[PDB]
RNA sequence: CUCAUAAAGUGCGUCGUAGUCCGGAUUGGAGUCUGCAACUCGACUCCAUGAAGUCGGAAUCGCUAGUAAUCGUGGAUCAGAAUGC
RNA sequence: CCUAAAGAGUAACGGAGGAGCACGAAGGUUGGCUAAUCCUGGUCGGACAUCAGGAGGUUAGUGCAAUGGCAUAAGCCAGC
């Protein structure tokens, strides 16, 4: 479950997820699985992707995680009236534009890469796609 | 004063015969030569301060800077601007007396005296070398102390590298060992 | 006034001062005296220039100070180097000589600590 | 160099034991009786087995 | 110590077993159980199983440590400490 | 005949209250003797070093006269090896 | 200070911090100076006290929060 050891300030701004995402290409391995749709994804969704990935591809290989959750969400607990102060902090969210990179591997032949990629597709909450690596 | 006419008279062209130069002042000189004692106990005691100060100007012929503390620091339970040390700087004629003093005096009364290390500098051609008793000084006598006390001395000067400080010091005959 | 680096006391007698020369004891301050044929009772206040300086080429002759401190220093740095049996009592810091060990033995073992 | 605040300050002969006499100018006043000077000190000068001990004492 | 006049003390055997070592070169490391003599410029380095009341340690006899005793370079009671 | 010149004492000089010309532990080097052999593990001599110790808490012991206290000497054991007896 | 949408202003039981003082010098002027941090060398001195040299270029400092400032210094020192 990923967050960020300490940050400036507890609670931030909901914000908007508008524009198209940037890292749009295979940094450094080879095959990756790069967002199409737009949402959030919670550190809880990344570990679950990331352990389909590691234990169905079974360690080998190396793999990259282009996203990290930076961004805190608030929940405010039941039976509690609006106002009265932002709600505590209850988990970390990533915001993820189309086109960005989400996942990122090498090492591995193609076929075990696009089935690794397909459970990983089946534990995130968006649309993903398979790419590959070009040389420009 | 001596051990300038030394200097201008052989030295000079004898730096020049080894190091084949192109200049009589490529030659390096002596910039400065300081001695400080820090005297850190005034903070126990600021008045064993004002004896050691008395003691260093005994040596130097020269009233010292009681130097104070340039940051506040925890361990040595000290405040920014306390009078910690003592420091005197010597220049020319007071060089050359002072280092007649020492080279023909001070470091054959060292107590066990080996030679000095030849690896005491600091990368830059300076040289700097530490005295654990200044009775060793006749400058002070013995019955009059009242604490053992130690200083230290460095000698700065124009020569870029450690080969060339070290050789100046051979020149003067400093013992390396 | 001063002999090998160190300066005698000048309110004393001349084995005294000599004694107080580590390396030194009484029958070499004897061999000292005898060899610089100056009396006892002459006191290091009344001794000239002269025979300070015989004292100095006596002892001279002799060894003292940091030269039996750095030999004695090699003798046991030596020892434990090698790793005898004297090494080993040295190397723990125990009586080096067969003296008991159930009992005594301050000196060589330090001051007394309980459990 | 100011005025009134050094401390006092001439010339002063010195005598090494060795027969050497040397002109140091200083602050004690008296003259300088010295033990050793550069001209005689061991290190300056340059004056500063096992086998050998038990074959010289059980030799044979 | 031994007296100037009766000289060093070395064993029959361990005198006969060192000096066929020297002209025999070095074998496996000597075999003796004489803690009781000393070492001679003799068998300037070479090993030496001493024993010590029930192994045979081995010491390396040097230039710079001749003169001393093999019983006081095999100790004999093994000592580790109170409380560990 | 040897062990075996007893010491404390006495006479003089020095030390002049200091961790000292007290103390003599420890440690380094150099030896002597016994004994086959002294390292584990002897005693003693020399040289060098000079530690704690400045009279000791609760408590506790010996002693009524040639006693306590102090100063030496001999013997048994034993090749050598007493502050013990 | 942000929210506050590049003039100003702009709410919420929105998100974070502070004040209810201090100083006759910590004010006026004149004159001078430049920091943090790290490395090497050096007696006690050690990771860190004081000194020398080098790198560095304000990452220091500002009587006290944050923002905007500041080398012509508004930062540091002394005279009147
Ligand atoms: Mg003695
Ligand atoms: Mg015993
Ligand atoms: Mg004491
Ligand atoms: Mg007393
Ligand atoms: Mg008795
Ligand atoms: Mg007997
Ligand atoms: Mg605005
Ligand atoms: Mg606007
Ligand atoms: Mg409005
Ligand atoms: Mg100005
Ligand atoms: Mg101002
Ligand atoms: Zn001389």
């Amino acid at each position: 479950m990923l967050q960020p050891k300490r940050t400036k300030f507890r609670k931030m701004h909901k914000g908007r997820n508008r524009g198209l995402a940037q890292g749009t290409d295979v940094s450094f391995g080879s095959f990756g699985l790069k967002a199409v749709g737009r949402g959030r994804l919670t550190a809880r969704q990344i570990e679950a992707a990331r352990r389909a990935m590691t234990r169905a591809v079974k360690r080998q290989g190396k793999i990259w995680i282009r996203v990290f959750p930076d961004k805190p969400i608030t929940e405010k607990p039941l039976a509690v009236r609006m106002g009265k102060g932002k709600g505590n902090v209850e988990y970390w969210v990533a915001l993820i534009q189309p086109g960005k990179v989400l996942y990122e591997m090498d090492g591995v032949p193609e076929e075990l890469a696009r089935e690794a990629f397909k459970l990983a597709a089946a534990k995130l909450p968006i649309k993903t796609t398979f790419v590959t690596k070009t040389v420009m | 004063a001596k051990l300038h006419d030394y200097y201008k008279d052989e030295v000079v062209k004898k730096l020049m015969t080894e190091f084949n130069y192109n200049s009589v002042m490529q030659v390096p000189r002596v910039e400065k030569i300081t001695l400080n004692m820090g005297v850190g106990e005034a903070i126990a005691d600021k008045k064993l301060l004002d004896n050691a100060a008395a003691d260093l100007a005994a040596i130097s012929g020269q009233k010292p800077l009681i130097t104070k503390a340039r940051k506040s620091v925890a361990g040595f339970k000290i405040r920014q601007g306390y009078p910690i040390g003592c420091k005197v700087t010597l220049r020319g004629e007071r060089m050359w007396e002072f280092f007649e003093r020492l080279i023909t005096i001070a470091v054959p009364r060292i107590r066990d005296f080996r030679g000095l290390s030849a690896k005491s500098f600091d990368g830059r051609g300076n040289y700097s070398m530490g005295v654990r008793e200044q009775i060793i000084f006749p400058e002070i006598d013995y019955d009059k102390v009242d604490r053992v006390r130690g200083l230290d001395i460095t000698i700065t000067t124009t020569a870029k590298s450690d080969e060339e400080g070290r050789a100046l010091l051979a020149a003067f005959d400093f013992p390396f060992r | 006034a001063r002999i090998a680096g160190i300066n005698i006391p000048d309110h004393k007698h001349a084995v005294i001062a000599l004694t107080s020369i580590y390396g030194v004891g009484k029958t070499r301050s004897k061999a000292i005296l005898a060899a610089a044929g100056i009396a006892e009772d002459v006191k290091i206040s009344e001794l000239s220039e002269g025979q300070i300086d015989t004292l100095r080429d006596e002892v001279a002759k002799f060894v003292v100070e940091g030269d039996l401190r750095r030999e004695i220093s090699m003798s046991i740095k030596r020892l434990m180097d090698l790793g005898c049996y004297r090494g080993l009592r040295h190397r723990r810091g125990l009586p080096v000589r067969g003296q008991r060990t159930k009992t005594n033995a301050r000196t060589r073992k330090g001051p007394r600590k309980p459990i | 160099m100011k005025k009134d605040i050094h401390p006092k300050y001439e010339e002063i002969t010195a005598s090494c034991s060795c027969g050497n006499v040397m002109k140091i100018r200083s602050t004690v006043g008296h003259d300088l009786n010295l033990d050793v000077c550069s001209k005689c000190h061991p290190f300056f000068t340059g004056k500063q087995g096992r086998v050998d001990r038990f074959n010289k004492r059980f030799n044979i | 110590p031994r007296s100037l006049k009766k000289g060093p003390f070395i064993d029959l055997h361990l005198l006969k077993k060192v000096e066929k070592a020297v002209e025999s070169g070095d074998k496996k490391p000597l075999r003796t159980w004489s803690r009781r003599s000393t070492i001679f410029p003799n068998m300037i380095g070479l090993t030496i199983a001493v024993h010590n009341g029930r192994q045979h340690v081995p010491v390396f006899v040097t230039d710079e440590m001749v003169g001393h005793k093999l019983g006081e370079f095999a100790p004999t009671r093994t000592y580790r400490g109170h409380a560990a």
